[PDB]
């Protein structure tokens, strides 16, 4: 659980040296985007339910995982999805603010693909839901902010694959 | 009874009673006329059901009544039949309650602690209830003997 | 003391999990399992990871293994990491 | 037999396990409470009561030596089934012979 | 080459240590039965001219194709070498029983014996039986249970030297397998 | 097929085995001379099993349990009356992960 | 089903089923085919009933049908009858296994969050099931519709 | 930047997650003894002899064992003129008795990896009951007459599997004799004549 | 955890059909007897301790896993057996009522043979005990009821093997 | 033993052994010479300690050996004395271990489950061990009889 | 968890025989050294902190695991060492009293080398530390007592290797 400042301090500390010009050079780069990330995390908090409603209706709403036999049939199973998609849109918001994807594999990625295989959850439909959820997130926060929030979505999709 | 634990089941689950629970409270109360007839048979047959109950118990377990047995002498043998009158009474409660809930919290919960602490062979008192069961089911038809015997063998199961 | 005092059916403490663990047992397993909660959709509590791998003692593996299946869990692998086998004395 | 012979070595090992105590209880005074003289109430013990004698009588009388010993009906039954099938299946090949 | 004293030196050089109080109880117990070890080597080297003919001829009555023509004990020069390496191996095992460590076994006897016996065409499985009869004899002499010659001894337990000399022949029989 | 009515019960008698025993007569013999046989067939005429028999396990249903999440194993009856089609289809799915329809 | 509730409910206490519970299995299995005969009556009237359900759910709620509502459009209304078909199919399961779990493990548990993420007003779906129960009374006689009546209003109680 | 980095998170971390993969306590992936060997495709006679002989229940157990399972070329190498004397008699179907000890000599209580045998000579007895000397010198780890082929195979219960080149026979193992004829003395007068009388033992007679 | 009715429904709607007339023959077998299974589960509840006492005495108690060194020597280890055999006779009773062996592998079979190998419990003597326990269970409940209760015993013995 | 549970006590507490623990391991090993003499007396007196042990057991409990008793006949009476040879052996272990830890996990943990499941009267086997105790303490001096008897009565306590 | 007496009783019990002359012969050998082990465990309890301070300063105090980047750099990581070395000096004291190394692999060795590889702890420097800790322990308790306490140190070093 490290942000961009924590990761910069760790690498500069792990060699026992002070924060030289290169370490502060990245820190200044993070502070420049500090204004963009909060507004990105602002609108995502507002439209959390709307984004997840848009992703599932655009990716896996009418596919036969939704129909009987599909992996999302029963109401408990459907309700687990939007609960499950809420974490991906939420933890990706944390990575967008912290500027470092360490929180994702610390709290989301580890034991995740090994868990879906246990339950039999289709990893293929899961990533496309996150990809569609990444597509709507670029709608709200804009282009570059969508590039930032989108940079952690595919990090989840990559490791979850 | 079936009414009280079908409630406390649905009570714990934060819900009302399902059709599966309410079509059986319904089915039990229409069964209530037939239950009182069955318990009415065992009510004024306790003279034979107990005395013939202790009949086969001593013929099958002469140790408990022989000198050294727990129920030895005029005294203990009277109490030897007293417990059978107890358990025969609780079976009349279970038949009317439609469950062993009356038999559960009376004469079954912690019964091994009592009889172990009294020196009584708990297997011996289990043999006594089985002898009462053959006398009880011999007093009723086949449709009833599947019930009156049904509560005895539960008492046999919990008593060992 | 141990869980086999004489308790069985028809005894004063309620009929429950009875483990064959000796006095202060020092055997423990290494188990692995998933255990979906199956109760979050009417309680709406926060979510916790259900795939765990941990060392349970021999004194309480049976209760835990009896309970992991109570809530639909699946046990992927268990081993006896610490302790002997067929050991009369020394499990303490 | 060569798993019936392993059953006979387990019967010989089960008797040597209990032979210090089988002969140590052979000169004790074991007096019962009922069952022998008819002046004492024994109830159904008088003999045995109501179906409890068994299909054989030895299934019927416990002991370590007997109970792994009435096991022999089950491993010797499977050997005699596949042998004595060797009697009369050495007949169709035996007497098929003179014929061709 | 090493002995049982200098095996724990080069083990204590591996941990840059002095040979302190923990390791000297391993060695003062080694000289405590130092009279027992010399009573075990003396049972080997007193029958060592007879054990080598006992063991090579036991290999012949098991695998008689060696003395068959084209074999490996057929030529009489080729027989006299097989009596020699029965006792050179018994010379190096008896040094390993004397030193208490199998370094001189694994740097002088077995140092290239495997590619020797391939390149001479010697059957290796019969070289196991030439070695292992000397394993079953030396554990009979050291325990003094040889069935036709008992030696005089002060009585007591000797079974550690029996398994020690059985561990040195398995070091030989695995290195030439 | 049993087409050998050309070959009776007198097939393998092998009439010409001949043993001279010196310069005298040829001593003709009809010894049958069986092979290094073994007659490779399974499930022969009797059982040859006396006890020691609990070998039967069901087949592996994948990740699920055994004796399957039912749906991937035979229905037949009414589909229903309205039943909108799938139009995504996302692959057919396997042993359903542990929780049946009645979870 | 009902036997599954007894095996489960008896399994968390580490005991065999008692006298009352074995009644609850025995009485349930003796009323077996009548559920089987009943579900075949309802399966032959699924096209019967859902056509009548779309009668009154939309004359009651033209908000959903109108342009702007969720059910506006052909393909939105197309699955609209499909949700009735799955619900009616679920009730045939519940009428057979004489309890509420097939209506609860499916359909009820988490239904609001399903609809709320879909835009379907959850109050409207309650009237849809109430409409569906109103439609089942016409194609069913008085004998057997109160057998199926408690299975409908459980769904309404589950949805609130 | 140091090469041997580490695990963990937060400050004082090297950019590598805990446990190198975010798992502190990793669930194992090995199988047990007998089907780690079944997958290898080389221990075929070994796993089959275990299953027939009933020894396979013993090495099913969770105790840390060090099996010295010989590859079937070792079993195929049992056609020594020498070793066939002392081992062919086990091929008879009644001599399962010695087959369990001879197989039980290959199980060693403890997890002795080859790296743990750096120029060390330590003995131990098997689960058969008789001592065996494991000798690792010059990277040539020996178990009696083993001459181990493959170094180690990690197994389920912290157990190790080494592939050996031959079959280790126990030290005080005598081969079972072949089945023979119960012979009885002809006559009885050839045996009274075979016993020395008391008058013979004192030298009173020839 | 499915009974015969749950499996009929449950397969039934994993594809989502209604129950057609072909598959009410499971139901119609099962709901005929339903009368047979309760009486079978009735007597087994009564003679639970007597059945287990008969199986071990007919079975492994003559063996020698009973003597010192055997797998059942100490009193804790002996007491674990009858505790352990009680589950097999109990869970088999549940399968006999539910008419479906799903509860066995759900709550008994999974991690069972992998557990006995850890403890070193002999699977060979275990199955023999269950086979002998199956033999006495056919004594009480009769022939066909013994065929039903016996059908789940060997299911345990098969998977435990 | 006292050595192993004085360790596992201080093991759990994250600490080493106190003087109270190390002056007793010290005090126990100097006691070890006297313990082996006491166990050596019971070792080759098992012929009399067991056979006279079952002597008083049958005179005090003739029911268990009478026809119908659990130890009836030539067979069960041999096993009737076999268990006494077991428990006499475990007392020799407890004397040398200086604790009932060997007797605890052998012959005491879950002993009531075994004997209840064998049909044996657990009170009867408790009477057998008491009869062995009077024979054992009669073979030793007063200083020793306070130990050898001391382990029997612990077995008496846990066996009821 | 067996001491010398527990291991002697187990082997004599596992064959079902009494304690013959050979079993008591080793037990007498253990009681003879009972006086030596307590005094050995006495002084080790007194100089626990002093022994660990001597070992780390003699083996790995100034090596570059101590410097930045090394495996022991941060104060949490340094403090974990002396916590970690305390168990080796403590559990070795238990093995020295019990006269049997069963407690070590039961409570120390199992999952230990598999844990250090996870954390990335250098097993090479760890054994050197225990070897140096073994060297100072022979200073305090004497020669033969050091031989006893030293006999369990290398048991840890062997299995941890
Ligand atoms: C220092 C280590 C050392 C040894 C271990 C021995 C062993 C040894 N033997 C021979 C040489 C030989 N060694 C054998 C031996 C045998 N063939 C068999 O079938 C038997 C199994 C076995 C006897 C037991 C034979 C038959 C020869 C003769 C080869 C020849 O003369 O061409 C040679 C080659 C020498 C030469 O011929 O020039 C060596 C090195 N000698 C040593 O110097
Ligand atoms: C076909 C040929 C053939 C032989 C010649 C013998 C050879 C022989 N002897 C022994 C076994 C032995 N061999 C000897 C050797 C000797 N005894 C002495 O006292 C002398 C020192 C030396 C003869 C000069 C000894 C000491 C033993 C151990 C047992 C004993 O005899 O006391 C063994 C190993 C055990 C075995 O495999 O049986 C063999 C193969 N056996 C055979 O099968
Ligand atoms: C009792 C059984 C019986 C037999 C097995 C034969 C064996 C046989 N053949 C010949 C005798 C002969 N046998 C052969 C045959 C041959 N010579 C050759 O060089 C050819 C390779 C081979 C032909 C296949 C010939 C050519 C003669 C000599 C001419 C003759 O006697 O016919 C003789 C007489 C030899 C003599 O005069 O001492 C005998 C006994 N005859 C018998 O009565
Ligand atoms: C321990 C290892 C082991 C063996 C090496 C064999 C050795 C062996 N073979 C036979 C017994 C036999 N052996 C042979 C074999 C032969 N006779 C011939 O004339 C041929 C030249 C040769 C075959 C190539 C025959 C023909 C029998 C008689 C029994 C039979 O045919 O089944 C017997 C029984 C002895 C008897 O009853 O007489 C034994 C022990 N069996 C074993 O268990
Ligand atoms: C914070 C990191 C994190 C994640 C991501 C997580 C996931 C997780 N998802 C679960 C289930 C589930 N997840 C789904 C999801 C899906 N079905 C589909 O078809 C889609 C592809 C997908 C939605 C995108 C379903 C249906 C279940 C229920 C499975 C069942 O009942 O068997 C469960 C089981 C327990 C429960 O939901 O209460 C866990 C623990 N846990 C975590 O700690
Ligand atoms: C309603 C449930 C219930 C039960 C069962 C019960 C039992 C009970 N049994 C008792 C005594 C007794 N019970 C027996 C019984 C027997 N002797 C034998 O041989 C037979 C095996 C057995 C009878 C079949 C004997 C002999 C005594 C007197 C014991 C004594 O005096 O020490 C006593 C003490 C005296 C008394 O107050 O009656 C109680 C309380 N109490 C209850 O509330
Ligand atoms: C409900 C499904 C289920 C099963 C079956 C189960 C078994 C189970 N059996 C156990 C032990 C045991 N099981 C046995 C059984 C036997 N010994 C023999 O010789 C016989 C072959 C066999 C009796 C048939 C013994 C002796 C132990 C004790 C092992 C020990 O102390 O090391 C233990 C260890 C803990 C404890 O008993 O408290 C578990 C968890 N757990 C479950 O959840
Ligand atoms: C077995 C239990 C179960 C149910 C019920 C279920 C419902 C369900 N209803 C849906 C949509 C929908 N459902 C409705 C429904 C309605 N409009 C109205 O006016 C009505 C009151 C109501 C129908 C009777 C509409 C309008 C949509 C489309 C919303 C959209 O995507 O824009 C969707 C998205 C995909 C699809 O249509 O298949 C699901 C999954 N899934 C299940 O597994
Ligand atoms: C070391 C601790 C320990 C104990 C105590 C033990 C007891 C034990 N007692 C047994 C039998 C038995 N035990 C008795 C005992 C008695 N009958 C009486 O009347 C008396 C009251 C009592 C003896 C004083 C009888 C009669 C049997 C045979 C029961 C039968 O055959 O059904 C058996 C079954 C047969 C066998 O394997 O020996 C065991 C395992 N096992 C142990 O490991």
């Amino acid at each position: 659980m490290q942000d961009a400042i924590t990761s910069v301090i760790n690498a500069a500390d792990v060699q026992g040296k002070y924060l030289d010009a290169n370490s502060v050079e990245k820190l200044r780069g993070y502070f420049q985007t500090g204004e963009l990330r909060v507004r990105a995390a602002a609108t995502i908090a507002a439209n959390a339910a709307t984004i997840i409603k848009e992703a599932v209706a655009k990716s896996l709403l009418y596919s036969d995982i939704t129909r009987p036999g599909g992996n999302m049939y029963t109401t408990r199973r459907y309700a687990a999805c939007i609960r499950d998609l809420d974490y991906y849109l939420r933890y990706a918001t944390y990575g967008m603010l912290a500027g470092d994807p360490s929180i994702l594999d610390e709290r989301v990625l580890n034991g995740l693909k090994e868990t879906y295989n246990s339950l039999g959850v289709p990893i293929g439909a899961t990533i496309q839901a996150i990809q569609a959820m990444k597509e709507v997130t670029g709608s709200l926060v804009g282009s570059d902010a969508g590039k930032e929030m989108g940079l952690y979505f595919d990090y989840i999709c990559s490791g979850l694959s | 009874s079936i009414v009280t634990k079908s409630i406390v089941n649905a009570d714990a689950e934060a819900r009302y009673l399902s059709p599966g629970e309410l079509d059986r409270i319904k089915s039990f109360v229409l069964s209530g006329q037939r239950r009182l007839r069955i318990a009415q048979t065992l009510t004024e047959n306790r003279e034979r059901i107990v005395k013939q109950g202790g009949q086969q118990l001593f013929q099958r377990r002469p140790d408990v009544v022989s000198p050294g047995g727990n129920a030895y002498g005029e005294e203990m043998t009277a109490t030897c039949l007293r417990d059978l009158d107890y358990y025969l009474r609780l079976v009349t409660y279970g038949i009317i309650a439609g469950d062993v809930t009356p038999i559960e919290e009376i004469g079954l919960v912690g019964v091994k602690e009592m009889y172990s602490a009294l020196g009584t062979p708990i297997s011996g008192v289990a043999e006594g209830i089985r002898c009462m069961k053959d006398v009880a089911c011999s007093l009723l038809s086949g449709e009833d003997a599947a019930e009156v015997g049904f509560y005895f063998d539960y008492t046999l199961a919990a008593m060992q | 003391a141990y869980d086999m005092d004489g308790t069985g059916a028809g005894s004063l403490e309620p009929r429950g999990i009875k483990s064959s663990a000796v006095e202060k047992d020092s055997r423990c397993f290494k188990v692995t399992f998933v255990l979906p909660s199956q109760s979050r959709l009417y309680t709406f509590r926060e979510l916790q990871n259900v795939y765990t791998t941990k060392m349970v003692p021999f004194s309480s593996w049976y209760a835990e293994q009896q309970r992991i299946q109570k809530m639909g869990g699946k046990i992927l692998k268990v081993e006896l990491v610490a302790g002997g086998q067929m050991r009369s004395v020394g499990n303490q | 037999q060569i798993e019936l012979d392993a059953a006979y070595t387990s019967l010989a090992s089960s008797r040597a396990f209990l032979a210090p105590f089988a002969a140590m209880a052979a000169d004790m005074d074991i007096r019962p409470l009922y069952g022998k003289n008819p002046q004492v109430f024994a109830g159904q013990f008088l003999g045995v009561g109501a179906g409890q004698w068994g299909k054989t009588g030895a299934d019927t009388v416990r002991g370590r030596s007997r109970r792994v010993a009435a096991d022999i009906g089950v491993k010797e039954f499977q050997l005699e089934r596949v042998k004595q099938l060797v009697v009369d299946l050495q007949r169709a090949l035996a007497l098929e012979d003179a014929e061709a | 080459m090493l002995d049982a004293f200098s095996r724990v030196v080069v083990n204590s050089d591996a941990k840059a240590a002095y040979v302190g109080g923990s390791d000297l109880q391993a060695l003062k117990s080694f000289i405590a039965d130092g009279n027992k070890r010399l009573d075990a080597v003396n049972s080997i080297v007193s029958n060592a001219s007879c054990m080598v003919s006992d063991a090579v001829s036991g290999m012949i009555c098991e695998n008689p194709g060696l003395i068959s023509p084209g074999g490996n004990c057929y030529t009489n020069r080729r027989m006299a070498a097989c009596l020699r390496d029965g006792e050179i191996i018994l010379r190096y095992v008896s040094y390993a029983l004397l030193a208490g460590d199998a370094s001189v076994l694994e740097d002088r006897c077995l140092n290239g014996l495997k590619e020797t016996y391939i390149a001479l065409g010697v059957p290796t499985n019969s070289s196991i039986r030439a070695v292992s009869i000397m394993k079953a004899q030396a554990v009979a002499f050291i325990t003094n249970t040889a069935t036709e010659r008992k030696m005089s001894f002060a009585a007591g337990d000797c079974t550690s030297l029996a398994s020690e000399v059985a561990s040195y022949f398995d070091r030989v029989g695995a290195a030439i397998s | 097929d049993v087409v050998n009515a050309a070959y009776p019960k007198n097939i393998k008698n092998k009439a010409p085995v001949i043993s001279f025993d010196g310069k005298k007569g040829v001593k003709l013999e009809m010894v049958t001379l069986q092979t290094f046989a073994g007659d490779d067939s399974e499930d022969t005429l009797f059982d040859y099993s006396s006890g020691k028999f609990m070998p039967q396990k069901p087949a592996d249903m994948g990740i699920a349990w055994p004796s399957g999440d039912g749906r991937q194993a035979e229905m037949k009856g009414g589909k229903g009356s309205f039943n909108q089609p799938d139009l995504r289809k996302y692959g057919p799915f396997p042993d359903f992960l542990k929780r049946s329809m009645d979870l | 089903s009902l036997v599954t509730q007894v095996i489960l409910s008896a399994d968390d206490e580490l005991r065999y089923p008692t006298a009352g519970e074995l009644e609850t299995i025995s009485s349930y299995l003796k009323t077996g085919e009548y559920r089987i005969r009943l579900i075949s009556i309802l399966q032959g009237k699924e096209q019967e009933i859902i056509r009548l359900a779309s009668k009154k759910i939309f004359q009651l709620h033209p908000e959903y049908i109108a342009p702007g509502g969720n059910a506006s459009g052909a393909r939105q209304r197309a699955l609209c009858l499909r949700d009735y078909g799955w619900y009616l199919r679920l009730i045939t399961y519940a009428i057979l296994a004489g309890d509420k779990e097939p209506l609860e493990k499916i359909g009820i548990i988490g239904v609001r969050e399903m609809y709320n993420s879909l835009g379907v007003p959850i109050i409207g779906m309650i009237d849809a099931i109430k409409c569906l129960k109103e439609a089942t009374v016409e194609v069913i006689s008085q004998e057997e519709e109160d057998f199926v009546a408690p299975y409908y209003d459980y769904i309404i109680q589950g949805m609130s | 930047r140091t090469a041997y980095p580490y695990t963990g998170s937060g400050y004082g971390s090297a950019g590598v997650p805990y446990g190198q993969d975010t798992y502190g306590y990793k669930a194992t992936t090995a199988k047990s003894i007998t089907e780690t060997a079944a997958q290898a495709g080389v221990f075929n006679t070994f796993v089959k002899l275990l299953n027939e002989s009933g020894v396979e229940k013993l090495v099913e157990q969770a105790g840390p064992y060090t099996v010295f399972a010989p590859t079937d070329d070792a079993f195929a190498a049992l056609l020594e003129p020498h070793s066939f004397n002392k081992l062919a008699t086990l091929l008879r179907p009644e001599n399962n008795d010695a087959l369990r000890k001879v197989l039980m000599h290959h199980v060693i209580p403890g997890a002795f990896t080859s790296a743990s045998l750096m120029d060390r000579a330590v003995t131990v007895k098997s689960l058969a009951g008789e001592p065996i000397s494991i000798m690792g010198l010059n990277k040539l780890v020996t178990a009696g007459t083993a001459k181990v082929v493959r170094a180690d195979v990690p197994c389920a219960n912290g157990c190790i599997i080494h592939a050996v080149s031959s079959v280790i026979i126990p030290p005080n193992y005598v081969p079972v004799p072949q089945p023979t004829k119960p012979v009885f003395p002809r006559s009885v007068i050839a045996e009274i004549a075979k016993l020395p009388t008391p008058r013979q033992a004192l030298g009173l007679d020839p």
